[PDB]
C-alpha cells in the first residue's frame, strides 16, 4: 500500500501495455 | 459500464467487489488501497431513502475476481469486514457530498498478479492529472444482457461548468464529474453496480495508477444526457488517512 501502488504484477511489472492505456496518456495534453 | 470493452486478466487487480451476504447480490465496486483497506462510496452502504443501512456483517467482499460467474480457483480471495467508517459529513438527503467510505478487511489479503494496491494521489499528482479533457478509467460489472468479464471504459473529466449546467443538484468541490458529450467521441460510461468503483488515471512521470475518484450515483447505464459525478480522493485523503492511523 504506497511502495509498490499502482504498478501492476501483469503489466508495469512485465513491461506488458494493457490495450487502451494509450488513450489515457495521449489525452494528457 | 456501458459501451466499454472487455478488461483484460489482471489489468486492474485493484479491483474489488462489495457483496450483500444474504441473500447473496452484487451491490457496488470498490478498490483495494492496502492489504486491509477498501475505498468505495459511502451511498453503496448507507442511503435511508432505500432503507439501506448495512453493518459490517451483512456485507463480503471478493477480490481478484475477472469473470462475473466463474469461480476463479486459486485467483480470488473473499474477505469479511471488521469496520466500516462513512464520512461524517456524507450529505445523502441532497447531493451526495463527501460520497466516501472506508472498509477494513479481518484478515489482510496477499498480493498477486491478480491483487495488488492503487495508490492514492499525491497533491502533485492531483494538480497536473485532474484536468477537464484528461482520460479516466472505470471498471466494473455493471448491467450493460450483463457483462460476462470485467468492462473497462475511459471517459474525459469534464469542465466544471458543463458538470454544474447538467444537473439541478448543488454540486461542490468535493466532486468532479466525466463523460463524453451528447455530440460524440464515444458513449462509454459507468452504471449503477459500477458505484464505489475506482475512477483511475495513469501518471506519464512515473508509471503508476492512481485512483483519483470513487464512481458515485447511478440509475441504471441511463443519465439522461448526463455526466457520472465522482468523489474527489485527493481532497478527501486526510480524511482517509486520519481514519487509517485510527483504527
Ligand atoms: C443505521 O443503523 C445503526 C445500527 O442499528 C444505527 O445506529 C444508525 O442510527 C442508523 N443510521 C442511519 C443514518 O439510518
Amino acid at each position: 500500500g504506497e511502495a509498490d501502488c499502482g504498478l501492476r504484477p501483469l503489466f508495469e511489472k512485465k513491461s506488458l501495455e494493457d490495450k487502451t492505456e494509450r488513450e489515457l496518456l495521449e489525452s494528457y495534453i | 459500464i456501458v459501451e466499454g470493452s472487455d478488461a483484460e486478466i489482471g489489468m486492474s487487480p485493484w479491483q474489488v467487489m462489495l457483496f450483500r451476504k444474504s441473500p447473496q447480490e452484487l451491490l457496488c465496486g470498490a478498490s483495494l488501497i492496502s492489504d486491509r483497506w477498501v475505498l468505495t462510496a459511502a451511498h453503496c452502504l448507507l442511503y435511508p431513502p432505500w432503507d439501506k443501512n448495512f453493518t459490517e456483517n451483512d456485507l463480503l467482499v471478493r477480490i481478484g475476481k475477472h469473470s462475473r460467474t466463474r469461480y476463479e480457483r486459486n485467483i480470488e480471495k473473499i474477505s469479511m469486514l471488521e469496520k466500516i467508517y462513512i464520512h461524517p459529513r456524507y450529505n445523502w438527503r441532497e447531493n451526495l457530498d463527501r460520497d466516501i467510505a472506508l472498509m477494513k478487511l479481518k484478515k489482510p489479503v496477499a498480493f498477486s498478479d491478480y491483487i495488488h494496491p492503487v495508490c492514492l494521489p499525491d497533491r502533485e499528482t492531483a494538480a497536473s492529472l485532474l484536468q477537464a479533457g484528461y482520460k479516466g478509467r472505470v471498471t466494473g460489472w455493471g448491467p450493460l444482457g450483463q457483462p460476462s468479464v470485467l468492462q473497462v471504459v475511459n471517459l474525459p473529466i469534464v469542465e466544471r461548468p458543463v458538470c454544474k449546467d447538467s444537473t439541478r443538484i448543488r454540486i461542490t468541490d468535493n466532486m468532479f464529474c466525466a463523460g463524453y458529450k451528447p455530440d460524440e467521441g464515444k458513449r462509454g460510461d459507468a452504471c449503477e453496480g459500477d458505484s464505489g468503483g475506482p475512477f483511475v488515471m495513469k501518471s506519464p512521470f512515473n508509471n503508476r495508477w492512481y485512483q483519483m475518484g470513487i464512481v458515485s450515483w447511478g440509475e441504471g447505464c441511463d443519465r439522461d444526457g448526463k455526466y457520472g459525478f465522482y468523489t474527489h480522493v485527493f481532497r478527501l485523503k486526510k480524511w482517509i488517512q486520519k481514519v487509517i492511523d485510527q483504527f
